RNA sequence: UUAGGAAUAGUUAAUAAUAAUUUAUAAUUUUGAUUAGAUUGUUUUGUUAAUGCUAUUAGAUGGGUGUGGAAAAAUAAAAAAAAUAAUUAAUAUAU
């Protein structure tokens, strides 16, 4: 054992520079030979796999930081939460990236962060609110009720949107078959001022409808407007009779489901969202941390072009910017 | 059979000297 | 929300044997005093039981 | 093919298995693999007494549309493209 101070010091280099296999090879072998790993310790392992965005990397040192009875900081969690949304996701043509992030409930530690934020006094940021919700949200996973959640007391706080984050949860809602809440998205985010979304501004075409939910409690409890609530009409359009009526709206169920149940025989069982939809944080691409670019997509490889950064037969210090 | 732990500490000791070359000098 | 109020009352006696109040400009804290690098065991942990990872030893 | 040479994997074979819920002591690699770098190749080039050294510009392109025999399809001075349009010649293009 050498100072314990030269071993924080590589520690800082090493989420400084290089990659996150580094750091986990350092401070897991140091925790066995007898190094205290200390606050300060944990902060530079976590800064790594928040970066590279690694999942199952964050749970790993949380594991050993809640055993080794180190309490956690603010700067932790803003570690872990942001770490979450950074994660590898997407399909590539018929392959699934990352495929073992389904299984771990990513999304749940991020919530489980933001719990234990508010539990312990600490006060959060802007940013890991719009992380949390991302994780709900990529193409992976399907949660737009605890997304919805956790946007409404986001705006009860005052948070701003960031771009990213309506960008992610406009294509889950209109995966998911939600117009009503991607309309109200596009509409929010134009009256908040959000960067891209100042010119998208739709109209309420759902302004005298009710909710969906409210519907469905009203069902199990006029009683000829109960059974149509849900019905929308254009105006210049009447019910039918009530017997002739039930009897249509039982025509559409069995077409609805109908058209649904045909497999587009070109897609790998995917929606469109999910095709070409494959994501690695900026670090894969020439780039480093930065606190604005939360689950920031790598840049395409039309940025970097070969035999303008070095001529012909000489080498390029891009060892992995055109491999996806 | 009880010699393994000091001989699994030193493995991890050399590791961690292996690893202590990135440092480089000093 | 719950408002500070700013003032306390202490009882102070003197010599001759006499007791009143001193007034006491007081607030109180706001965020834990994390920075110490010693533990009390108070604090809410995160919950890590649900995730699925490489140990064979647990169940999935 | 790399001045400072080590591990690799949607993995190998069998199969009443299109569309693999099984079996196996599986497969690549120090006779140099995978990855990273450079990278169309090619007795067509140049030189020399030289079986040496040194160069290259035919090409292809798993998510744009299951159409079409074949995706090679978002742009090419001809490859004249279903009535002899014109077929003497030269510019054949600027115009
Ligand atoms: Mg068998």
């Amino acid at each position: 054992r050498r100072d314990p101070t030269e071993f924080l010091r590589v520690l800082r280099r090493m989420s400084r520079t290089t990659s996150w296999q580094k750091t986990m090879l350092f401070a897991s072998k140091g925790r066995m030979v007898g190094y205290r790993l200390t606050r300060e310790h944990y902060n530079t392992v976590l800064f790594s796999q928040s970066l590279w965005g690694r999942a199952l990397e964050i749970v790993r040192v949380v594991r050993a930081m809640q055993e080794d009875k180190v309490q956690p900081n603010g700067a932790t969690y803003y570690y872990i939460v942001n770490g979450m949304g950074n994660a590898d996701h997407g399909w590539n043509y018929d392959f699934r990236i990352n495929r073992r992030l389904e299984k771990i409930q990513h999304w749940r530690v991020a919530l489980e962060a933001l719990e234990a934020c508010e539990a312990n006094g600490f006060d959060s940021t802007d940013t890991m609110h719009n992380s949390a919700l991302i994780t709900l949200v990529i193409p992976g996973f399907n949660r737009w009720q605890q997304a919805s959640l956790l946007l409404q007391r986001m705006l009860r706080e005052d948070r701003r949107m960031h771009p990213t984050m309506v960008k992610f949860y406009h294509d889950c809602l209109v995966r998911n078959n939600r117009p009503r809440e991607a309309s109200s998205l596009m509409r929010l985010a134009a009256e908040r001022g959000v960067h891209g979304y100042e010119d998208k501004w739709e109209a309420d075409v759902y302004k005298g409808r009710p909710l969906d939910s409210e519907v469905m409690n009203e069902s199990e409890g006029q009683a000829s407007s109960l059974a149509f609530a849900s019905l929308m009409l254009r105006g210049d359009q009447r019910p039918l009779p009530e017997n002739l009526q039930a009897l249509l709206e039982e025509e559409t169920t069995r077409n609805i489901e109908a058209e649904r149940s045909v497999p587009v025989p070109f897609s790998a069982g995917l929606h469109a969202t999910e095709i070409n939809s494959v994501f690695r944080p900026r670090v894969y691409r020439q780039l480093w941390y930065k606190w604005q670019h939360i689950a920031n997509r790598y840049r395409p490889t039309a940025a970097l072009k070969r035999r303008q950064l070095a001529p012909r037969d000489s080498p390029t210090g891009i060892p992995g910017f055109y491999r996806i | 059979t009880e010699g393994t732990q000091e001989k699994l500490a030193a493995a991890i000791q050399e590791h961690v000297q292996d690893a202590y070359r990135f440092s480089g000098p000093t | 929300p719950r408002r500070i109020p700013g003032t306390t009352k202490v009882t102070y006696t003197n010599k001759k044997g006499r007791t009143f109040s001193f007034s006491v400009p007081v607030s109180e804290l706001t965020h834990p005093q994390v920075t110490l690098e010693s533990a009390a065991g108070t604090w809410r942990e995160m919950d890590t039981s649900f995730c699925e990872l490489g140990d064979i030893e647990d169940d999935m």
